């Protein structure tokens, strides 16, 4: 699966 | 809701094992599958709803397929003997068959949409191999992993409509390259 890192970069938290 | 008009289709093969009508989209347009031209003649209906124009495919017997590339739908239905049940939506409003403005969408969490988003993503992530900028890290298989690239290609593939996601973490940009159709 994708990364935390990823995650942060594409994903609106 | 998102998947408000979400309906199934009952239909089966007509002869040259076609469905009467062509899959148009998938993640390699960076799309969702969806239905070309519906013409009467040629849809071998069976029961449940009829099928329109330009519906976005979402499952075939209930296999999830939006996310996947055309070749991977065609895959699932190849492996589903008849009667094939579709569930698809029309397209209208809110539901459009763009695959990068879906996955920007930002439904309530627990809800069907929202669950249904994150199915459409698990695909999306299954068929390709993320990009980023930030330096190869020890463990890591270029290619697999990650497409290792300069700022400059990533803002190349960012201008050309290559990426579906995309943004940065601590000053590095990631993103997810189109699937190749294969």
């Amino acid at each position: 699966a994708r990364r935390e890192s990823y995650l942060k970069a594409t994903q609106p938290s | 809701h998102w998947t408000s008009k979400v309906h199934e289709s009952v239909i089966g093969r007509n002869p040259e094992g076609q469905l009467g009508f062509e899959l148009k989209g998938g993640a390699e347009n960076g799309q969702f599958p969806y239905l070309g031209e519906v013409k009467p003649g040629k849809v071998a209906y069976e029961s449940g709803s009829k099928l329109v124009s330009e519906e976005l495919l979402l499952e075939v017997n209930e296999t999830p397929v939006a996310g996947l590339t055309i070749r991977d739908v065609l895959a699932v239905i190849k492996h589903c003997k008849d009667p094939l049940r579709l569930k698809c939506v029309k397209q209208g409003g809110i539901v459009d068959k763009d695959l990068r403005h879906y996955l920007n969408l930002r439904f309530q969490k627990g809800s069907v949409d929202h669950e249904l988003q994150q199915i459409i993503r698990d695909n999306l992530y299954l068929r390709t191999v993320p990009c980023t900028t930030r330096p190869h890290k020890e463990g890591e298989v270029p290619g697999v992993d990650y497409i290792f690239i300069t700022v400059e290609e990533f803002m190349e593939l960012e201008k050309s409509g290559a990426l579906l996601e995309s943004g940065t973490y601590e000053d590095n940009y990631y993103g997810t390259p189109k699937p190749p159709a294969e």
